[PDB]
DNA sequence: TCGTCTCAACCGAGACAGCATCGTGTGGTTCCGTCAAG
DNA sequence: CTTGACGGAACCACACGATGCTGTAGCTCGGTTGAGACGA
């Protein structure tokens, strides 16, 4: 329910590529071409993007195929 | 976009092509109308229109034509921004030289001409002459001549001579200089001499010659005959109130040089004589010098004022020194300053924000939402409805408040935690509510300052801000392993008054069912917060990875410890919360639970702990009162006894027994003795200030008053502050350098008089002076300290080389100062560790030291650990992430792209505002003795005499770890033997800083050779037969015949055979220096090791500046060059020529020593390289010549940590290790063949040059190098950049160096990329830079 | 202040349009900004919030229309620097 | 050591200027009339004491002393260039009058940023001279009313003449000795350079483009062709009589009813006079 | 907050708030004394027992009862001021009294 | 009653150092060191007793 | 007997009048945009 | 759907000074450079 980046920081231990991944996910959400996986909880696309990053549902190859 | 950011020298023709027209009139604005004319400073034909889409005559006012030219005026109609694209030019009939190449600290014309600055300025001042292309003449082109000398040279030659003067001769010699062919003579003459002053000029000459060769630009392009004009939109001309105008001084100087060039044009066409064209060219020289700079030789003044005019240097820089206009001030949009306040009802993941600024900081977001939802598609009605305060604006605005980050930065910036990220809410009022637990990270108490907010526009910046500076990410401080979120006094007083061991209360010995049942029982009103009760705990342990076993434990916890484990979740044990809840205790607790659970559970535990601490502070009832400060009755007795003692001191001083200094030292240590005596008495009466009893007469415990609680907690303040409140205030010292002998007989409770307050105000004003100057001094040092460390990017994952550097704990003094676990936390291991057994390896890999490895090495007895340091890395232009430890905001390892140098400099720049003999060696704890690099010999009586002054006394413990380290000088006596039992407080080593004995190695009879009674020795007899020995003479008091004679006591056998020491061919003959006394006469049997003769023997801001500048102090320490035998050479020749004659390799060179410095070198001693001789400190650069890198780095981290430990802060050694690598990055060479003899380049360039030359045609084209270490004001001047160095250095020197350099630099660095606003390499720009490298010159 | 009128020597906002300006984003602010390992906000706050010509227009059009592309473009700070450097006659070209 | 300056060097260089009897200057003026590059050189290199004596009187001005000695020798060489020796008098007074004209031109062209012709700076000079004469007997601040009463001129005329005297100071010398902030970042430009203004411009352009595309075709054509908004020139119904409509009254009624339709759809869209023009 | 006394080295916060509590106690006492409608003899005895402490001096038995006593009552019902010097001010025992 | 050391013929803020920012005990009743503005200038701007 | 190695000052930062065109004010008609009138 | 009248631009001739030119003759601390000193 809250913004938690620890679920990705303890998984990938990188803190660099998830910014670009959530960037591309938020751009695909704001462009209106890709639907979000997790439902909206009265948030902006940033929270949905970081939740899809921390849940491990979208990756680099998945975002490249979605582009 | 753009690439290849280089600097090259340009021809006047390409300056003409960059120009758009020639200016020849001083017309700026007309006197009739407010419209400028043509051919002026504000012309429309050359630059463009003053308005948008209009012409100068006013014929075309449409929007269609963008590149069309009018018929009446020769201007091009375009936008209003095209005044900031086009420039003009000024035609120079005689070319004028550039004074930026001359008036700087180097004068490059004098170095390319092998001249000085005086003659090359005198030829511009039209006082001396200069000739070009002499050929067959007596004087060459580099000679000087006066007017009569040039007339005689023209008369004696007639032809083949051209005598010019000014800057056209400079252009002629720069045309006919042949810089591609003149470098060969310099390269041939460079090995001919081996000077210093001449070789420095030859080295900078070959440097500028190689720069002209690799530049690809002609040297004649320095002098210019086409000079551009400033763009007229950068210099203001606007109508003011009342028909006035607002102009800059650059308009005035450019108009002045325009009029002077017009007068030159009107004077050149009348067959003018030589004197007036010399005067006019000198006038144009001073005119263009006033154009480029101000305040050197022109000193031009304006009308009706006293301030000097502003040149183009004040347009490229402005004010505040030699810093650029984009670097001096940058007002960023979407900002605004406000005052802050604390909000305690908000979580860590949110904050408060008032609606009056929330209507404007979210203005493009509310415009997009209002135009997207479908209520108002316009923007002017949107502005009207957000300025009319409608009812629906909050309902349509609250969608971008809940889940939208904001930035907030303090306007005095101290560290990296001053900027943060939070989530606003919708409140009332005008000021901003903040999180309580982040003001300690801000270092900003709520004192009513001005804090500005920032809102980034795109949502990508919001996502990365919530990734980088959201408060659930930067929990750990960059200084050490303590968190930057520090609990303040209210939550720690809540945990202090909550958990307590009480004697008498209501409900003593009761039983509680569970934790929440205890919470119900405490709040009923019959149970106390502190009582001896009993309760079971349903605790869970997270020791196993992926399983939390449930178990109960019966412990003797109180009500408060049960309510403390009520808020603490099931990720912490119940035994760790059984202490007294001090500040450092709960800091270690929050660091431990952070390290074991990560980030989210830590930050959700933080708000719940803050909430229960706030509630338990609200329902608490402590206060500091008049009965809180207990005054003992023995304090007045101590004051009266010490007053009688100082009256005795004054009477015995007035009677005429002692001097002022002895009684002064007596009072300044006895008053401090009384001070800490009444201080520990204050601790005693503050600890024993509680009278309680439970079914008994009396019972003593800890006191239940707020002063003792804040003393034991230690949130803000220390134990030395309550002495001023209750006991004796202390001994404030005078700011002149002395101390005041009269004490503070009263206190703050009873009331001070005038005199004691007058003593206290001097120290108060001194402390105010230190706190006022320390902020400016810390800013002034950090403005270069982070400036040198802005090129520490990470671009490599794992190199593969095997190096490292040993890290030793601070064991100076009696006990250990810094522990081992407080220095290697978060670090990575370089090689395998060696157990004291046989073939026992813990781990053969470079794993990260986590929270388990620290107690794993604490259970072990290893102390000499080697971590992977970046100071011995193999990467080029950066630092790999495998060398850097885990000392970051995260808990895991660092990754690729982290700028590790700026945090390394900020961890030093942050606590910079908080700052202001050897008679016997005794041990403190019982430990074994360990000899480390010391050569000693046993004596006949049983003592141990050490002749090596490089040896250190290491006191190893019972396990084998070193807990105490001592320094042993030469000639010291070691009473204890190696490999013996331990003894606490015993004497292990004894040395006199007073006399200096001379121990011997062989035995037998002695014989003094070269001793004369009157020249070398003298029979001195004291009064009443007090001294009967042989007194030697001084070197200056001796005669002229015995001045070069040196005595030497030859040691031989008793039978008459020659006795020599083993190892060397020379016998063991001891010399007789001055001021010595021989105890034993010649011809007597003397044992080995006996004393032959007796020879008698700041801190803070400027200290850290001197160790960061790497410069020598006022009195440096001189060390011996090569390890081996140290002998004396010239004595009365003017200096001390301490020669070095080793056994392996002898060198003919000998280091010099001044006669003012004291030399403690013994004649004939085996002085190694690590042995210090002279008193005072040795700089890092100076040390870097004998030993190497490791001893220098451990000396640097020791001399940093000893001064940084006394304040209270803790800084890891990596934060200075990376900047030491950065200032060690440049090295020098000492061999030609591929480069010159003396040149300073980077070590990575020399490494790749050696790697390119080792595999090629020849065998070994490259040679060896030499490591030199630099400071923070010259390591950043050896960079290959120009605009990164044009911010802190003078632009007048670095721009001329770049202009003569011609180095095609790339976008490597950070200042080159933050001066323009393109993609930064350090960070998330790795994908963009890899894409640019893939699409640029690659397939 | 959300949007302020830019200056005459560069495209940085300032007062005088009946609105007070922002704070000084000097050296220590951007130093604390690049204290962490990030690179995108450092150029976003330097080419979108100030020092551009058409970049703020295309970014506002991307905000209004909704779709994001993040075009790089060319800032005007490089233009002010190349004019102030070519005023001294200095050859600067691009290889590409 | 030695002095690294220019004025001292100039003063040491002009020490070799001879001062003979007037017959030498008469012979030099006679030789300069026929044409020879020796008499003009001697007259330009032997008559600098009067030049520096003229330049020493005009000190403490908006120029430098090198400019004063340069206009002095420029006026001297312009005097001896077109010099007529038929008068038989001394040319020192002629060079003095030429140097006075050159220093008047230097005051006119090298003092204020706004340039001025001869007559306006002459009436400014006599007006400031009259103000200097009257302020000694007035013992107060000079007001334009007494100057207009003394000079027999209207008050608005002399107010407009004194309004040209701007006397602009520097942009770095701020108020007070501590110049922590200059005057470059204080005032802004008068033109619209805010992103708010250009943003409102492009949003209003897109809004009226959508409102013209949502209206009728003939109304959008007569609204775009008349004002020149949607890719049209600066032509009207008198120029579009052979393009859209022949009768001017018919297309004028069409234009005013299209403006009434635009006003009523702005009223129904939430746009009024008080919400647009404050 | 009780951090202002140990960290900042000023214990005058506690002494000033104690004298403020005493002054408001005396002010509420003279306010309820004026409310209780007592005679002027009780008011002058009240001023006598106020102005006869250990520190300072007494300036009583000078003011008239009808004008000056009512004037000081109406102008001291909203609190009373103290007069302490800087380095020889009020001791603690008069504050305890 | 402000006693400032700045202005013409005096020491400015950068010219103070550690010389004029300290007090001598000859100021007994003359210069009060508990009256100076806080910020970038403490010690050189004094007050009158 | 001379080349090179320190070594202490030097400098700079955080008037008057006349002559030859001249450029927009000042209308001058003329074209245009609009206002009644059927 | 037609017709005739007035106020406001729109180049343009006339013009009134007005631009433009010309002749009288008495604090702490780091890079640079000139100068003394010692050995091969
Ligand atoms: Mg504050
Ligand atoms: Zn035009
Ligand atoms: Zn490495």
């Amino acid at each position: 329910a809250r913004v938690t980046v620890e679920d990705c920081l303890d998984n990938v231990d990188n803190r660099f590529e998830l910014v670009m991944l959530a960037t591309k996910r938020a751009r695909q959400l704001a462009t209106g071409g890709k639907e979000p996986k997790v439902a909206w909880e009265n948030d902006k696309p940033t929270v949905v993007a970081l939740r899809e990053i921390a849940s491990g549902l979208v990756d680099e190859n998945v975002v490249q195929q979605e582009d | 976009e753009f690439d290849a950011i280089r600097i090259g020298l340009a021809s006047p023709e390409m300056i003409r092509s960059w120009s758009f027209g020639e200016v020849k009139k001083p017309e700026t604005i007309n006197y009739r109308t407010f419209k400028p004319e043509r051919d002026g400073l504000f012309c429309a034909k050359i630059f463009g229109p003053v308005k948008d889409y209009e012409c100068l005559c006013g014929k075309y006012k449409r929007l269609k034509h963008r590149g069309v030219i009018c018929e009446k005026c020769g201007v091009e109609v375009a936008l209003a921004k095209v005044r900031r694209e086009r420039m003009g030019h000024i035609e120079l009939a005689s070319p004028v030289a550039h004074i930026w190449f001359l008036k700087s600290l180097p004068s490059r014309i004098g170095l390319l001409l092998d001249m000085t600055l005086r003659d090359i300025e005198r030829v511009l001042y039209f006082e001396s002459y200069v000739v070009i292309d002499p050929g067959m003449t007596t004087l060459e082109k580099g000679q000087l001549l006066n007017d009569e000398q040039y007339f005689e040279a023209l008369e004696e030659f007639g032809d083949d001579f051209d005598a010019r003067m000014g800057a056209e001769a400079v252009h002629e010699l720069l045309n006919a200089i042949d810089l591609e062919h003149e470098i060969g003579r310099l390269r041939e003459e460079i090995p001919q001499t081996n000077s210093e002053t001449k070789i420095k000029k030859l080295s900078k000459r070959l440097k500028l010659m190689e720069a002209f060769q690799g530049s690809g630009n002609k040297p004649e392009w320095m002098v210019l005959t086409v000079l551009p004009v400033l763009p007229p939109d950068l210099r203001p001309l606007v109508p003011l109130d009342g028909g006035r105008f607002a102009t800059s001084d650059l308009n005035d100087l450019y108009r002045r040089v325009i009029n002077r060039n017009n007068r030159l044009k009107r004077l050149l066409d009348l067959a003018a004589p030589d004197i007036i064209v010399r005067n006019e060219k000198r006038m144009l020289q001073e005119a263009v010098d006033a154009l480029l700079d101000n305040g050197r030789r022109g000193r031009a003044i304006t009308g009706s004022n006293k301030r000097p005019l502003k040149s183009l240097a004040d347009m490229i820089k402005g004010k505040q020194g030699r810093f650029r206009q984009n670097l001096l001030g940058k007002r960023v949009d979407y900002s605004g300053r406000s005052v802050i306040t604390v909000g305690p009802t908000l979580r860590l993941h949110q904050c408060g924000l008032p609606k009056k600024m929330a209507l404007e900081l979210f203005k493009p977001f509310i415009f997009g939402k209002l135009e997207g939802r479908g209520m108002a598609t316009t923007i002017k009605a949107a502005k009207k409805m957000v300025e009319r305060e409608l009812p629906e604006v909050w309902d349509v605005l609250a969608e971008v408040i809940r889940e939208h980050p904001v930035l907030l930065n303090r306007a005095p910036t101290l560290h990296r935690l001053g900027i943060q990220a939070f989530e606003p809410v919708l409140i009332e009022g005008k000021a901003i509510q903040l999180h309580p637990l982040v003001c300690a990270a801000y270092n900003a108490d709520f004192d009513g300052d001005q804090m500005a907010v920032h809102v980034p526009l795109t949502l990508e910046a919001q996502l990365e801000a919530r990734a980088l500076m959201m408060s659930t990410n930067n929990i750990l401080s960059p200084a050490n392993g303590e968190p930057i979120i520090v609990p303040s006094q209210d939550v720690v007083m809540g945990l202090y008054y909550m958990t307590r061991e009480a004697i008498n209360a209501k409900g003593e010995g009761m039983a509680f069912a569970d934790l929440q049942e205890v919470d119900r029982a405490y709040r009923s009103g019959q149970a106390s917060l502190h009582a001896r009760v009993k309760v079971r705990i349903n605790e869970k342990i997270k020791g196993e990875d992926g399983q939390l076993t449930a178990n109960t434990r019966i412990v003797d916890t109180t009500v408060g410890r049960a309510l403390l484990f009520q808020v603490v979740p099931a990720g912490l044990p119940f035994d760790v919360v059984n202490q007294s809840m001090k500040k450092k205790a709960i800091s270690k607790l929050i660091n431990h639970c952070y390290r074991v659970v990560g980030l989210k559970d830590t930050v959700i535990f933080a708000d719940q702990l803050m909430y229960t601490g706030f509630a338990y502070s609200t329902i608490s009832g402590v206060s500091i009162g008049v009965n809180d400060f207990v005054i003992p009755d023995e304090k007045a007795r101590i004051i009266n006894a010490a007053t009688d003692e100082v009256k005795e001191i004054e009477s015995q001083y007035a009677s005429g027994l002692v001097t002022q200094g002895e009684k002064y030292n007596k009072v300044i240590d006895l008053w401090s003795k009384a001070n800490d005596e009444v201080s520990k008495a204050m601790m005693a009466n503050l600890s024993k200030e509680k009278v309680v009893d439970r079914e008994g007469k009396e019972v003593d415990q800890e006191s239940f008053n707020s002063m003792y609680m804040m003393a034991d907690s230690g949130a803000r303040g220390s134990a030395a502050q309550i002495r001023q409140l209750a006991g004796m205030r202390g001994l404030m010292a005078k700011p002149d350098g002395s101390i005041i002998e009269t004490p503070i007989t009263a206190n703050f409770r009873e009331g001070l008089n005038v005199l004691q307050y007058f003593i206290s105000t001097h120290g108060a004003r001194k402390g105010l002076a230190d706190t006022a100057l320390k902020t400016a001094n810390s800013g002034y040092l950090t403005r270069r300290l982070v400036d040198v460390a802005q090129d520490l990017v990470v671009t490599e994952i794992d190199c593969g080389t095997e190096h490292g550097l040993l890290m030793s704990p601070h064991i100076e003094g009696g006990d250990v100062v810094e522990p081992l676990g407080e220095r290697v936390l978060g670090r990575v291991i370089a090689r395998d560790v060696f157990k004291p057994g046989s073939d026992e390896v813990i781990v053969p890999a470079g794993t990260l030291i986590d929270e388990k490895w620290v107690d794993f090495l604490e259970v072990m007895s290893v102390d000499e650990v080697v971590v992977r340091s970046p100071i011995t890395c193999e990467t080029r232009h950066g630092i790999c992430a495998m060398c850097y430890g885990r000392d970051l905001a995260r808990g895991h390892r660092v990754n690729i792209g982290e700028a590790v140098g700026v945090i390394a400099a900020q961890s030093i720049g942050e606590p910079g505002t908080q700052l202001t003999a050897a008679d016997n060696v005794q041990v403190k704890n019982g430990g074994t003795i360990r000899l480390h690099n010391l050569k000693h010999v046993v004596r006949a009586d049983g003592a141990l005499v050490a002749v090596s002054r490089s040896g250190e006394l290491a006191v190893a413990d019972d396990f084998g770890r070193e807990r105490e380290r001592y320094k042993l000088p030469y000639g010291a006596v070691i009473s204890v033997k190696e490999g013996d039992k331990v003894d606490p407080g015993a004497i292990v080593a004894k040395w006199d800083p007073h006399t200096h004995p001379i121990v011997t190695e062989v035995d037998g009879t002695v014989a003094f050779v070269g001793m004369e009674e009157g020249i070398t020795v003298k029979r001195q007899t004291d009064e009443l037969t007090g001294l009967t020995n042989i007194e030697v003479m001084d070197p200056k008091d001796r005669p002229a015949a015995g001045k070069d004679i040196r005595p030497a006591v030859k040691l031989i056998d008793a039978a008459g055979k020659d006795l020599l020491l083993p190892g060397t061919d020379v016998p063991a003959q001891y010399f007789l220096p001055a001021n010595a006394l021989v105890n034993l006469t010649d011809g007597a049997k003397v044992s080995i090791g006996d004393v032959v003769a007796r020879i008698p023997q700041t801190g803070g801001l400027p200290r850290v500046a001197d160790l960061f500048e790497a410069r020598r102090p006022k009195e440096p320490s001189i060390l011996a060059e090569i390890s081996g035998t140290i002998s004396f050479g010239k004595e009365t020749k003017g200096k001390r020529r301490l020669v070095i004659t080793p056994n392996d390799g002898s060198d003919p060179y000998e280091e010099l020593i001044p006669k003012w410095r004291h030399l403690n070198v013994f004649e004939g001693e085996q002085v190694n390289r690590g042995e210090v001789i002279s008193d005072g400190p040795s700089n890092p650069h100076d040390i870097l010549r004998l030993l190497g890198v490791s001893s220098l780095a451990k000396y640097i981290v020791n001399e940093i940590q000893d001064v940084y430990r006394l304040q209270g802060v803790k800084i890891n050694d990596k934060h200075i290790e990376t900047i030491l690598r950065q200032m060690l990055r440049k090295v020098e060479v000492s061999e030609s063949g591929d480069s010159s003899f003396i040149k300073g380049d980077q070590v990575e360039l020399t490494q790749v040059l050696e790697e390119n030359e080792q595999l090629g045609t020849e065998d070994k084209f490259p040679a060896k190098y030499e490591r030199v270490l630099l400071g923070i004001t010259k390591a950043s001047l050896s960079t290959e950049s120009f605009i990164s160095a044009a911010s802190f250095q003078e632009t007048t020197r670095v721009l001329t160096e770049a202009a003569v350099t011609g180095k095609r630099d790339f976008l490597r660095g950070l200042k080159e990329n933050v001066v323009v606003g393109r993609l930064i390499p350090a960070g998330t720009g790795l994908a963009y830079h890899s894409e640019r490298k893939r699409q640029r010159d690659l397939g | 202040r959300s949007t302020g009128s830019y200056s005459l020597v560069t495209q940085q906002p300032l007062g005088g349009k009946a609105q007070f300006g922002g704070q000084r984003f000097g050296e220590m602010e951007v130093w604390a900004l690049e204290a962490y390992g990030a690179a995108y906000t450092l150029q976003e706050m330097l080419t979108v919030k100030s020092d551009d010509v058409n970049g703020r227009t295309k970014m506002y059009k991307n905000i209004v229309d909704g779709d994001h592309r993040m075009e790089a473009g060319m800032p005007e700070s490089f233009n002010v620097l190349i004019k102030e450097i070519r005023s001294l006659g200095i050859d600067i070209e691009l290889e590409t | 050591t030695r002095a690294l300056d220019a004025t001292q060097l100039y003063l040491n260089e002009i020490g070799f200027s001879p001062l003979l009897t007037p017959e030498e200057e008469v012979h030099f003026a006679r030789l300069a009339q026929k044409g020879d590059p020796a008499g003009r050189k001697r007259m330009i290199e032997s008559n600098l004491r009067l030049v520096v004596k003229i330049a020493r009187r005009y000190v403490n001005r908006g120029l430098s002393l090198l400019d004063l000695i340069e206009e002095g020798n420029l006026g001297l060489i312009r005097a001896v260039e077109k010099f007529d020796p038929e008068r038989g008098f001394r040319f020192s007074t002629y060079a003095t009058w030429w140097i006075r004209q050159t220093i008047e031109r230097a005051i006119m062209n090298q003092t204020r940023t706004i340039r001025l012709p001869i007559h306006v700076v002459k009436e400014l000079n006599v007006y400031l001279r009259a103000a200097r004469e009257l302020t000694h007997k007035l013992d107060h601040e000079p007001s334009p009313e007494e100057i207009a009463n003394l000079l027999e001129k209207p008050v608005a005329e002399v107010k407009r003449m004194l309004g040209l005297n701007e006397r602009v100071t520097s942009v770095d010398v701020s108020l007070g000795p501590d110049s922590d902030k200059t005057l470059l970042d204080t005032l802004t430009d008068d033109r619209p350079t805010d992103p708010c203004e250009l943003l409102q411009d492009d949003d209003l352009s897109e809004s009226i483009d959508q409102w013209l595309t949502e209206l009728t075709d003939k109304q959008r054509e007569v609204v775009i062709r008349r004002f020149g908004l949607r890719g049209h020139e600066s032509s009207t119904l008198e120029e579009v009589g052979q393009e859209i409509g022949l009768t001017r009254e018919r297309v004028r009624q069409i234009q005013v009813e299209a403006l009434k339709r635009l006003r009523e759809i702005l009223e129904k869209n939430g746009l009024s006079s008080d919400a647009l023009f404050q | 907050n009780p951090l202002g006394v140990p960290s900042r080295m000023n214990v005058g916060q506690i002494l000033e708030t104690h004298l403020g509590l005493a002054a408001k106690g005396l002010g509420e006492k003279i306010n309820r004394m004026l409310e209780e409608q007592r005679k002027v003899a009780e008011l002058r005895k009240f001023l006598h027992e106020i102005y006869n402490e250990i520190g300072g001096r007494e300036e009583n038995l000078d003011e008239l009862g009808d004008n000056e006593i009512l004037a000081l009552a109406k102008n001291l019902r909203g609190g009373v001021p103290m007069a302490t010097p800087v380095f020889d001010g009020a001791k603690e025992r008069e504050i305890k009294a | 009653r402000r006693v400032s050391a700045l202005g013409p013929g005096g020491l400015t803020r950068e010219r103070a150092g550690f010389e004029v920012r300290d007090v001598h005990p000859t100021h007994y009743g003359r210069v009060c060191p508990i009256e100076t503005p806080e910020g970038p200038n403490i010690g050189l701007i004094n007050s009158l007793a």
